[PDB]
RNA sequence: GCGGAUUUAGCUCAGUUGGGAGAGCGCCAGACUGAAGAUCUGGAGGUCCUGUGUUCGAUCCACAGAAUUCGCACCA
RNA sequence: GCGGAUUUAGCUCAGUUGGGAGAGCGCCAGACUGAAGAUCUGGAGGUCCUGUGUUCGAUCCACAGAAUUCGCACCA
RNA sequence: GCGGAUUUAGCUCAGUUGGGAGAGCGCCAGACUGAAGAUCUGGAGGUCCUGUGUUCGAUCCACAGAAUUCGCACCA
RNA sequence: GCGGGCCGUGGUACCUGUCUGAAUAUGGGGGGACCAUCCUCCAAGGCUAAAUACUCUGACUGACCGAUAGUGAACCAGUA
RNA sequence: UCAAACCGGGAGAUAGCUGGUUCUCCCCGAAAGCUAUUUAGGUAGCGCCUCGUGAAUCAUCUCCGGGGGUAGAGCACUGUUUCGGCAAGGGGGUCGACUUCCAACCCGAUGCAAACUGCGAAUACCGGAGAUGUUAUCACGGGAGACACACGGCGGGUGUAACGUCCGUCGUGAAGAGGGAAACAACCCAGACCGCAGCUAAGGUCCCAAAGUCAUGGUUAAGUGGGAAACGAUGUGGGAAG
RNA sequence: GCGGAAGAUGUACGGGGCUAAACCAUGCACCGAAGCUGCGGCAGCGACGUUAUGCGUUGUUGGGUAGGGGAGCGUUCUGUA
RNA sequence: UGUGCAAACACGAAAGUGGACGUAUACGGUGUGACGCCUGCCCGGUGCCGGAAGGUUAAUGGGGUUGCAAAGCUCUCGAAGCCCCGGUAAACGGCGGCCGUAACUAUAACGGUCCUAAGGUAGCGAAAUUCCUUGUCGGGUAAGUUCCGACCUGCACGAAU
RNA sequence: GACGGAAAGACCCCGUGAACCUUUACUAUAGCUUGACACUGAACAUUGAGCCUUGAUGUGUAGGAUAGGUGGGAGGCUUUGAAGUGUGGACGCCAGUCUGCAUGGAGCCGGCCUUGAAAUACCACCCUUUAAUGUUUGAUGUUCUAACCCGAAUCCGGGGACAGUGUCUGGUGGGUAGUUUGACUGGGGCGGUCUCCUCCUAAAGAGUAACGGAGGAGCACGAAGGUUGGCUAAUCCUGGCAUCAGGAGGUUAGUGCAAUGGCAUAAGCCAGCUUGACUGCGAGCGUGACGGCGCGAGCAGGUGCGAAAGCAGGUCAUAGUGAUCCGGUGGUCUGAAUGGAAGGGCCAUCGUCAACGGAAAAGGUACUCCGGGGAUAACAGGCUGAUACCGCCCAAGAGUUCAUAUCGACGGCGGUGUUUGGCACCUCGAUGUCGGCUCAUCACAUCCUGGGGCUGAAGUAGGUCCCAAGGGUAUGGCUGUUC
RNA sequence: GGCGGCCGUAGCGCGGUGGUCCCACCUGACCCCAUGCCGAACUCAGAAGUGAAACGCCGUAGCGCCGAUGGUAGUGUGGGGUCUCCCCAUGCGAGAGUAGGAACUGCC
């Protein structure tokens, strides 16, 4: 479960959209980057981040 | 982490495979057949397989893999019914 | 009877890469000491249970027999 | 016979990131002491059970065998 | 999963004056003793959990993450 | 408000126990959630006829059973 | 009466536990798997009895278009293993040549395999057409039994073993007459209305016993007529060869 | 065919008994089943005709535990004749 | 071992009650159980009791955050008892293995070496409490896994188990 | 003898049976201690907290920085109520100025206002803290006093807010009570196994068991993903085991993972680039109906890379997973009437059950009973016979020499079934156990004697073997004991 | 060498011979263009020198593969005996052995 692991839990952030995004990130740089580019069921093309 | 003991395969369970599409009557162009995933090529009728041969027959539709190295892997050249 | 262990130079025992038979003690001698003692060094001392078989060659394999010891087994 | 544990330098034992073999004691020697004792320092001392297999390389994996120990089984 | 405590040189720990990193023990050396012991003196040994931020500068502020420990929760 | 019982009673039934504690009809309660605004009705006092039950007793009836049947008991029976 | 009273009372307590369960005749006539269930000697949807409804053309005993690879065979993984020849390495004896021994490789003869192969069945089996069949196959829905087969022989697999677990073949107990085999669950032959006639099968056919002391040919002489073995034999007969 | 083969109150193929009334290799005729065929009397299923599961004809004809289905008669009381 | 008593201890739902028409040269709760010899090694692991820096320890109220209120999240503050250490084995208990010296051989005896602290000297011990054990030596008997005496490393005998 | 009649075993197992006592079992109920609320009032002392008033303002080492603080410095022009000064005092502990005090030199204000070790003026923010005082208030300890309890007729005495006690919460708690804690299993027990993937076994589809023989998965990873360019490997040989050059080399390499299958101008290696693990909705696949899930194959709209076709629904394919209830996370709907909140669902993801289709948590039972079952062992019988007993074949060797004249290894082939281990169809709806004893009935693989065979039989004396019951097998001490 | 047909018996090895027609090697890299480090790759240019590696022809069948004529063991399938076991009928026939094809064909 949680703790100190790889794979972690954290959703996206189109921004306008309804976010939902599942996408894990393990420990090894970079750090602070989460992926890129997503189309969540909204407006065509937005912005992602997957970061909280 | 490597292996050791020689031998054969390695047991399993069942085998779950079948023989789906008639290519005799009306044939989708979709897998003609069930056994191994994963294989391309045949567009239409191809059922050709080392042995006394292999076939099929009328079914007009674009496109048409088989399943694998298996019943006739071999891709032959075009065939439909008789006048589709 | 059956099962296990043991059976190497006087004594107590080590010794499985199968191809060195060895140690302690004891015995004799040397060195030392006035000398005897104890250390210390040297030498001698082995059908390495017996036969047969296996191997190029076996103390150290296989088989059979014998002895010792223990457990077990059974008495009008 | 069955299963578990154990089988590292004389003794008692640590040692799983597989790639250093180590500790205490003992033995020899140095030092010191008149000297012997005891510390202290140094060295020697290990087919890390055996064979084979696995890996670039294994004491530390896998398999087989042997020994020790315990529980169990057998015992007119 | 939730909350508290803890996370400083090998070990055990002090250190909120934000601006000195320190003590005991241990280790090495010196002095002493014939010597060894114990005092005693001296030296070495600190990514003071990690990143970032706040400040002129932080072990000693804030935030985030991790370790350890305890209570609680779960353990069809 | 606290702790319980009970109910179909759900934060929205009723009641008991401890504690606290209103206003007052220019007032307050209720309409199955809480608080200000409608409709209805007003507790913390009391009384109140009538509409079904059983079956000892009397009578009647029953396509009920028939004295190892039927009430244990048609003969001294709840007696021997 | 007590490791716990008596009587009656709320019990005709609850049980996946045992037993019980009675008139005649006629037709047909089993099985021992899967998913789930407080479910496993229970049901429901399903493998199997029966009845009603519904749909629709096969199915399979055949043939035709596919998939598997076991038996066997061959020779094959691996790990053993027979001989000879050739080449390379190491050790010992004498000469830098040769001889002897050991391990690995190749070839031929020899061959090996519970985890293989240059080749290779039977066979079961998916899809589509026929002789046969024409309404069978197949599609739906209701009500069931049901997922505790076993034993003997043969061949096994696991098993160091017990009146097994678990597979395979066959055969019976099942749902079998009649009948012979002396008797007999399965060996051989052959399949039940009544009364009756004839002819056959089982088997038997000299007598009790009903049926030929029947035909052709031969053997044994042993009365063998039936337990019998690893082993021995100028008992005897037949055949080939120096 | 034989040697390898010793044990239990009386010994033999069902018996008598048979050189075949044995046994082996064949074959023929009969007795012998509720078998097969023929005369007088059935059931279930399906087909034809039919309102009919009533008849006629036609193919199959008839063993059975557990179990399924169906017919039946003995019986009491109260209808209507 | 508990208790000066409106006591300890025990009975009852309650009211009350047994022991007290008693009172510690009392009574209640237990072990041992006579008499005689007695009496050695260890507290590393429970129950009870006492002390105790620090750690653990609800809700209301209070503080912070959240929300023009409210939920929710969180902090702070906490008796008796307990963690803390120690005493106690007439507390439940634990007492394995090895080498040397030394003997004709085996054992006992003594010290060490190791493991888990000690490893057992009084007595007496294979004893109704030791498997191995009809243990070893021996009495006794023609012979006795019986018995008695001794040794005794004490598988799983040993101290008011 | 009719496995006689009859009184349905206490041994043993079974039957998710009963009871008992008892643990380091679960869940609760008394009781004890204590805090608090109602029964606990007054006086004294201690500690914490809130509020008010009063005084001062608590923090530290050197000119480029002064100083709560900080960044700007040092003798720079204009502030409240007499004290500022240069040598003068206090109530909680340390400094700058303030008041009714007392006065001179220090100048009138000022001090103030450009020295390194002694240094600058104006209105929210870490202090905003600390120290003292008054009021309200929480906890602890002491004294006193009305409740309460006991003794006494009463007066009154003793005890004393300890209490007595009611209620509740947390911890401890054998002191008390239940096998509830599954199965398979060469009886059972000990030892080994119940989820899932992949040979052999499964006997050429399919499907198919056993504590069946072999071996593993419960994760890991942004890359071991994708595309493109170049390249192609093990291993062996030669020159220098690391490297480099040449040759041989379908490949035995490697490709994440237990194996099979596939692959080399490659899905393999190296390098670069890049990232389709997108959204929505259907058809098909798993004999035979049955969900989640998975996979192959389209369509509609759109992300990445490529020239493009095309490739992706994660890692070549097959193990790495799990419900309902509840909680935590993303848009809406929902309760006399309205606002503010607390509450109640559809789809999906994540967190735990690895005794892993899944309970929150362990144990004895000789006093036994009852309803059943062979689907449960310890004996006797039966099969087998590896073990056991005995024989045979060949025969080394021993035997002074001499296999064969006793003995007789290795190896091979058999008989008996007295021994033992023991594959559960027979009896556990039960032929109660060993041995002995006593009593009745029916047989033979024998020591002496008798008749014989071999001889390590010269003779004698012996060894071994066959035959034979005809007669005879009659006794004690320890132990319940059988050998 | 050019140009066609048939079009997996053209898998894979190996031999002879010919055309300065043709073609790879080779040679040279001024430039287009290009190599992470190397015009080797890539790309461009000229042709001194051969045929040592293409192509045209043509000679071996090793080995792979595709066909054909002959037949024992093995095996499909149904009855017979027999202690086991074996036999018969019938459809084929392991594997060995004898041969076929290394192109074929038109035109300049």
């Amino acid at each position: 479960a949680k703790g100190i692991r790889e794979k972690i839990k954290l959703v996206s952030s189109a921004g306008t959209g309804h976010f939902y995004t599942t996408t894990k990130n393990k420990r090894t740089k970079p750090e602070k980057l989460e992926l890129k580019k997503f189309d969540p069921v909204v407006r065509q093309h937005v912005i992602y981040k997957e970061a909280k | 982490a490597h292996k050791k003991a020689g031998g054969s395969t390695r047991n399993g369970r069942d085998s779950e495979a079948k023989r789906l599409g008639v290519k005799r009557f009306g044939g989708e162009s979709v897998l003609a057949g069930s056994i191994i995933v994963r294989q391309r090529g045949t567009k239409f009728h191809a059922g050709a397989n080392v042995g006394c041969g292999r076939d099929h027959t009328l079914f007009a539709k674009a496109d048409g893999k088989v399943k694998f190295e298996v019943k006739g892997p071999k891709n032959r050249k075009f065939i439909s019914i008789e006048a589709e």
